[PDB]
């Protein structure tokens, strides 16, 4: 099936990539700027980058695994759960609530919505109508996805959808016959 | 006879000597003038590995026209320059 996360491992290796993107960003923030800067205001007029790179990326990567493990699976909501981590992180350094509230509710609704397409920038190769069975189908075979039929089978449909508001395991006229 | 053997590791050594006297100079001339040794260290490279040709059309060309191009640029004009201070380029 799955595989556990270890969360102090991935966290630690997002801790020390987090390091070193504040370095060079710290590094990019004194060369790109104006009047009189030195070696040593690298972090004194820093702006506070190296611990942005520093907390969301523990705090995604974290809240990830942890969710992902006490879920035990992996689908776009631990992308939702991590990305209001990082909502929290970056939320934090406006000292206000509302502000606060709103970087948690809307970055993790953006990441939840990255996490559920495939949480990929690129696309899968496989999976996709240029690689992927399409069209009609040929017998009685299993409508994969991508595939269309012209009737379903009536044993998956009252599977899929229930036993309940219209749809019955027999229609309604031969379930009500003379004999 | 293995004193005649490290020749093109020097050079090399030559090399990243010479590009540190490009950019830490302080007239605009001395710098061309590290350039055209560089060019000079490179066609010596070029003849060590094998192609007497191309270091002389290195020589040509190179410490030909575009070496004199910039020599006299850089005379009929004035250019500002600065120096390689430690507190304008330490933040680098
Ligand atoms: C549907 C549309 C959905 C999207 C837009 C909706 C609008 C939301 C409101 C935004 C807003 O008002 O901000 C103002 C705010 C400017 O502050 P201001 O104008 O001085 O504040 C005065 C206001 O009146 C604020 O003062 P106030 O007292 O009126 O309100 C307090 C607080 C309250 O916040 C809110 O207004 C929203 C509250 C919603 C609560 C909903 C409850 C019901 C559910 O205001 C905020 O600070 C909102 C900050 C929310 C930021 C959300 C960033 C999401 C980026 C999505 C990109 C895709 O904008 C910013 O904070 C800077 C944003 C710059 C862009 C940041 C980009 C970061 C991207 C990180 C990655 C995200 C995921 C990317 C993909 C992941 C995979 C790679
Ligand atoms: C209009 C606005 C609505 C926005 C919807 C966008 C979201 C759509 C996503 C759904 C979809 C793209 C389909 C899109 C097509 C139309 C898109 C329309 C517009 C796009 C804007 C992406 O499906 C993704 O869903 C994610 C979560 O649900 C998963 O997250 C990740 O999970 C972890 C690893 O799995 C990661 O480790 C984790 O890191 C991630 O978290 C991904 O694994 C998964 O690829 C589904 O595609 C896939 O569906 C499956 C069946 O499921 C199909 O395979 C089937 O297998 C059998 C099963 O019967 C049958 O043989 C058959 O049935 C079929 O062979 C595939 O063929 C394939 O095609
Ligand atoms: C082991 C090693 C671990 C570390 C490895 C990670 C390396 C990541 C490096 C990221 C560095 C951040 C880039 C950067 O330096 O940005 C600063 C620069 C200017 O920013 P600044 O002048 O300070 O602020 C002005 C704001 N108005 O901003 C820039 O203009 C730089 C240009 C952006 C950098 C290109 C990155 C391409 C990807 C962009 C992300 C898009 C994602 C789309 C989703
Ligand atoms: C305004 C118009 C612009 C749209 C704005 C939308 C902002 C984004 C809202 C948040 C969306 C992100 C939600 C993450 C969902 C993660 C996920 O994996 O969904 C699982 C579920 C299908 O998952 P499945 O693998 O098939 O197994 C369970 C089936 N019951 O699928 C679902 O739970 C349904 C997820 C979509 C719910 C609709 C949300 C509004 C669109």
């Amino acid at each position: 099936h799955f595989h556990p996360y270890n969360t102090l491992g991935l966290a630690t290796q997002s801790a020390m990539v987090g390091l070193g993107a504040g370095v060079v960003a710290a590094a990019a923030r004194n060369s790109l700027a104006t009047g009189p800067r030195n070696i040593l205001t690298t972090f004194s007029k820093s702006g506070g980058v190296v611990t942005i790179f520093t907390g969301a990326s523990i705090a995604y990567v974290f809240t990830y695994c942890s969710a992902a493990n006490l879920r035990e699976r992996k689908d776009g909501w631990n992308h939702m759960w991590a990305g209001a981590a990082t909502g929290a992180v970056l939320g934090a350094r406006t000292k206000l609530v509302p502000a606060f509230i709103g970087w948690t509710v809307l970055c993790g609704a953006a990441c939840g919505l990255f996490g559920w397409t495939g949480a990929r920038f690129n696309a899968d190769r496989k999976a996709s109508l240029e690689q992927s069975p399409k069209g009609f189908v040929q017998e009685d075979a299993h409508q994969t996805f991508w595939e269309v039929v012209h009737r379903r089978p009536l044993s998956l449909t009252v599977e899929q959808l229930g036993e309940g508001r219209g749809i019955n395991a027999v229609p309604i006229a031969t379930a009500t016959e003379a004999p | 006879m293995y004193l005649t053997y490290y020749f093109i590791e020097i050079t090399i050594f030559l090399a990243i000597l010479c590009t540190i006297f490009i950019i830490s100079a302080k007239n605009p001339m001395v710098s061309i003038l590290y350039m055209i040794a560089l060019f000079v260290i490179a066609a010596m490279y070029l003849y060590l590995i094998g192609l007497g040709i191309f270091s002389l059309l290195y020589i040509m060309i190179y410490i030909g026209a575009i070496a004199v191009l910039f020599l006299f640029i850089i005379t009929l004009l004035d250019i500002n320059s600065t120096e390689l201070s430690v507190k304008s380029n330490i933040r680098d």
